[PDB]
């Protein structure tokens, strides 16, 4: 049904998907796969970086929320929710929850919950599309998101 | 801290 959410969750779950298998989904997108095929480009650069830049802080945190079943990820539904709580949305929030995301579902295949990358990526996509619908739309969504993290040429 | 509270900072950070 919602093409935001479809888009979002094919995203954030191939990033995620294949974060964690380290395979690259070959299968071509649904719709708006320009878009995702872009949005997921984007995320690999961004997204990669920010679990290098901050992956002290995000040892820290997987650590913390000690993700380590489907019930875990709630939890992390939980501070995604807190990430957005001071009213603040921008992409590099949202790609960091993605990033942060990745490196949690990269923990999660090391110990037999690779089930539970789906409703990590569901999770986060959930959280995004659900309560942060009207900025994504006004953002123009994931073509937002991708010139945003363009980067530009002289 | 608070995971939400510092993924926000480092989201912040990100933005720039």
């Amino acid at each position: 049904e919602d093409e935001l959410y479809r888009q979002s969750l094919e995203i954030i779950s191939r990033y995620l998907r294949e974060q964690a298998t380290g395979a690259k989904d070959t299968k071509p997108m649904g719709r708006s796969g320009a878009t995702s095929r872009k949005a997921l480009e984007t995320l690999r650069r961004v997204g990669d970086g920010v679990q290098r830049n901050h992956e002290t802080a995000f040892q820290g945190m997987l650590r913390k929320l000690d993700i380590k079943n489907e019930d875990d990820v709630k939890s992390l539904s939980r501070v995604m929710i807190h990430v957005f709580s001071d009213g603040v949305t921008n992409w590099g929030r949202i790609v960091t929850l993605i990033s942060f995301g990745a490196f949690v579902a990269k923990h999660l295949k090391t110990i037999n919950q690779e089930s539970c990358i789906e409703p990590l990526a569901e999770s986060i996509t959930d959280v995004l599309v659900r309560t942060k619908r009207d900025w994504l739309v006004k953002q123009r969504g994931w073509d937002g998101f991708v010139e945003f993290f363009h980067v530009e040429d002289l | 801290g608070q995971v939400g509270r510092q993924l926000a900072i480092i989201g912040d950070d990100i933005n720039r």
